[PDB]
DNA sequence: CGCGGTAGCAGTAGG
DNA sequence: GGATGACGATT
DNA sequence: CGCGGTAGCAGTAGG
DNA sequence: GGATGACGATT
């Protein structure tokens, strides 16, 4: 919801810059946590955008 | 009170009491009508 | 800030649209005036006729009916015919040198 | 995809009212008028810069 | 639904004696139990029903027993007086009359527990034969009118009552277990089982968001909403009457779904479709009670009681509206869903068809780009006699082409509408025309010497 | 225009509930378009569509006819009782699909 | 030759 | 007072 | 991201 | 026995 709720822009701004550089998904994990996806890799997109 | 209740009616009562299956209805009725209009020659 | 284009009256129940506010598409304004010339399900016509004369240069040739001349005179010109548009500096945002 | 790149292209190059105030590109050919905000703009193949 | 070959007469005398026991609800309303055993093998159908009977009484006027008198006599009837507004079925008082003089054989039997009798009369050969009817003391019993009769099938073209028939007139008494309220019906010794208007709607569920969308509006109203297949289709009940070709009421409820769509369906989008195309993608169902009816005829299968005479009002809620644009009724309508506004890039002429309409030009661009050109061009010679439209590609070769074809081609079509364009005769001058002049812009190459070939053609 | 709509006559009689005499001639009309449409192209349409679209005038000569009422507004003699048979020709059709 | 769909934000306009 | 749409680089 | 329209010829396939 | 469609470079 903080990424795709059209309600939260601010919240979005917010956590954009709270991200750290270098903060990516483990290549080898074969298992991947919903908030660790929007949190290490939705959020390069955006950062992209 | 049982001879009230139960009418019997000749065939001439019951066409004014009920004209509706002999003639339509009595009451006035909103319709959409074609009229000949003598200004215009024409049905309208 | 508001951004005015330019209605001028040129004759008795005519006006002319010379200039529009910046990014104000031709286009829109021509929609706007054919839906005012040929009325519409959810409005009413108040527009008598409409012609374009553009050159390099925006020109609406508008006739109005006296009725509408008053009634937009009420309303106010540039804020009937669409001519004021806001511009918000509120909304700046770059990336800096860093 | 180039087609994003081409109408960057055409909009650095636009020079109808209310565009650019200084295009860095020339608009050798229909780059759209204020007709319908540069919308109108002939195809990639068509216009030169 | 099965195709069915009946008699229309037959079935009818047996409905007029199923609506003389629902109307006898009306009149007491302690009755709990109706009966219907039809004996195929010797053609007798029997309609019986407890609660209050019929008088066993000398009629102070007719100086006959009231059963001879009402169900003997033609024009005899409790529902001659309108004064009071009733919401029976009897409105005539042909009814028992016209199935008595349908059948070979027809026998009244009921029991009057204020006299404390048993009466039973027998007609026969088309109520041309009045036997006598034989009285007799009946205490400590509860009281019932047991109508049984052998239908005159020589008259109504039938040897027998053969499955098509039969399986009409079942279908009539479930009909009425479910139009009328708090009663038990029974066929041949066999509960019905429904007990309510809804119970009987979800009986054609397995035939037809949920599928049946039943509500119930008020005491005299209760309607449900089907999508259907192919058009329109109506189930109605007036005070338990089978409004088979509907009439006032059906509309009164169609109307209202409809008007009311249309403006949600119009309001949100625009286009909406014509009323027709909504209503003949529904199935409604209505169970509702009038005061005093008046039908076409006296088989009662078209009200035509206005309906500020209903006795009362339906309205339709807009949430009933909101659930049934929850069906496919709504993805099926949304599936649906001088100048010249029909075509946009069109820079019309000022003058263009007008007194003008010779002397006018206008002028086909090959492109958006020759489009854009012309346009710029319209600012040099002025729009009053100049106008301008884009060919979108290649032209279509209309000789060796299908009239569907070219008719289907919305570039060549657009073309005749701006110019003003027919076929018809053979064109002498341009006057007719909302252009008299016709210029052709193409990028000077090759495949615009093509282009302009294509015009010509 | 909007609706489907019926102008009939049977023996000099205003039917303007229709019938089964209506119902002949639309029944015909409707099927053989319906045909016509669907064999060229596929998806044709629904008969109410193309029933709705119509407007129908018939003047005709049942024998011995019979109604729902004395008003006679509706016809229900069968159609092989009629005393004569009206076949819509294909040339006809064609000119209604026109 | 040309047409159409979607994200993402801030503010304006339309009912 | 909630909804729809414009703008623009990219799918 | 994706969809659609038209010319021009020879021969095949579908009702 | 006439109609529709495939193929391909270009609008
Ligand atoms: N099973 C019954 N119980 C009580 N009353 C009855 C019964 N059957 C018939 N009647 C009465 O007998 C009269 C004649 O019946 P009928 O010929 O059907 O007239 P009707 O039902 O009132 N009018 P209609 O329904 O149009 O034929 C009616 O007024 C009834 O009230
Ligand atoms: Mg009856």
């Amino acid at each position: 919801d903080l990424a795709f709720s059209k309600k939260k822009a601010d919240d979005r701004k917010e956590w954009l810059r709270q991200y750290e550089p270098g903060t990516v998904l483990d290549p080898t994990l074969k298992e991947i946590p919903i908030s660790d996806f929007i949190n290490k890799e939705l959020i390069l997109f955006s950062l992209a955008d | 009170s049982a001879s009230d209740k139960y009418q019997k009616i000749s065939q001439l009562e019951h066409i004014l009491k009920r004209p509706d299956t002999y003639i339509g209805s009595v009451e006035t009725q909103e319709q959409l009508q074609w009229i000949y209009d003598e200004e215009t020659d024409c049905m309208i | 800030y508001r951004m005015y284009g330019r209605i001028e009256q040129i004759g008795d129940n005519v006006l002319e649209i010379t200039e529009l506010p910046a990014r104000t598409w031709t286009s829109t304004i021509k929609e706007y005036l054919l839906l005012g010339l040929s009325g519409n399900d959810k409005i009413k016509p108040w527009i008598k006729d409409m012609e374009e004369q553009h050159d390099d240069n925006i020109k609406f040739i508008i006739t109005l009916s006296p009725e509408e001349m008053a009634k937009t005179r009420k309303i106010g010109f540039y804020e009937r015919f669409k001519l004021i548009s806001p511009i918000s500096l509120m909304n700046m945002v770059a990336f800096d040198p860093h | 995809g180039e087609q994003s790149l081409a109408q960057t292209i055409i909009g650095l190059a636009q020079n109808f009212v209310g565009s650019n105030n200084i295009y860095l590109l020339l608009p050798n050919g229909a780059f759209g008028t204020r007709a319908t905000g540069g919308k109108d703009a002939a195809a990639a193949r068509y216009i030169y810069t | 639904e099965k195709n069915v070959t009946i008699v229309p007469g037959l079935f009818k005398i047996f409905d007029e004696i199923l609506v003389n026991a629902a109307d006898n609800k009306v009149r007491d309303p302690s009755m709990k139990r109706i009966d219907v055993n039809i004996h195929a093998e010797e053609h007798t159908i029997e309609v019986k029903n407890d609660g209050k009977g019929i008088p066993i009484e000398i009629h102070n006027k007719e100086n006959i027993y009231i059963p001879e008198m009402i169900f003997g006599h033609l024009l005899t009837s409790s529902n001659y007086d309108d004064d009071e507004k009733k919401v029976t079925g009897g409105r005539n008082g042909y009814g028992a009359k016209l199935c008595n003089i349908f059948s070979t054989e027809f026998i009244l039997e009921t029991a009057d527990l204020n006299v404390g009798q048993k009466y039973v009369q027998k007609w026969e050969n088309n109520m041309s034969i009045c036997h006598p009817p034989k009285i007799t003391s009946y205490k400590k019993g509860p009281s019932y009118t047991k109508v049984t009769f052998k239908p005159d099938l020589t008259r109504f073209g039938m040897k027998e009552l053969d499955n098509d028939i039969l399986g009409v007139m079942r279908r009539r008494v479930y009909d009425i277990n479910g139009s009328v309220r708090d009663i038990n019906v029974y066929l041949n010794g066999k509960s019905l089982k429904i007990r309510n208007f809804k119970n009987y709607v979800e009986l054609y569920l397995k035939s037809l968001i949920p599928t049946i969308l039943y509500e119930r509006i008020n005491n005299r109203w209760e309607v449900a909403f089907a999508v259907s297949d192919i058009s329109f289709q109506q189930i109605s009940f007036v005070n338990s009457i089978a409004t088979t070709m509907g009439g006032t009421h059906v509309n009164y409820i169609t109307d209202q779904i409809v008007k009311k769509i249309s403006e949600i369906l119009k309001k949100k989008k625009k286009k909406s479709v014509k009323s027709f195309q909504i209503k003949n993608n529904m199935f409604i169902f209505i169970n509702c009670l009038i005061e005093n009816p008046a039908f076409t005829s006296q088989t009662k299968e078209q009200l035509t009681t206005r309906v500020k005479d209903f006795g009362s009002r339906c309205e339709i809620p807009l949430e009933y509206i909101n659930k049934i644009m929850k069906t496919d009724l709504a993805t099926r309508m949304f599936e649906i869903a001088s100048r010249i506004t029909n075509y946009p890039k069109l820079e019309d002429a000022n003058k263009a068809g007008t007194k003008e309409g010779y002397k006018c030009t206008l002028v086909l661009t090959e492109g958006d780009s020759a489009l854009s050109l012309a346009v710029a061009g319209l600012a040099v010679v002025g729009r009053d006699y100049y106008g301008c439209y884009p060919l979108r590609g290649k032209m279509l070769n209309v000789r060796e082409a299908s009239a569907d074809q070219i008719l289907k081609n919305a570039e060549i079509q657009a073309i005749k509408k701006i110019m003003g364009l027919q076929h018809r005769k053979k064109y002498e001058d341009t006057k007719s025309l909302r252009y008299g002049h016709l210029m052709i812009m193409t990028d000077q190459d090759h495949d615009g010497s093509h282009i302009k070939g294509l015009i010509i053609n």
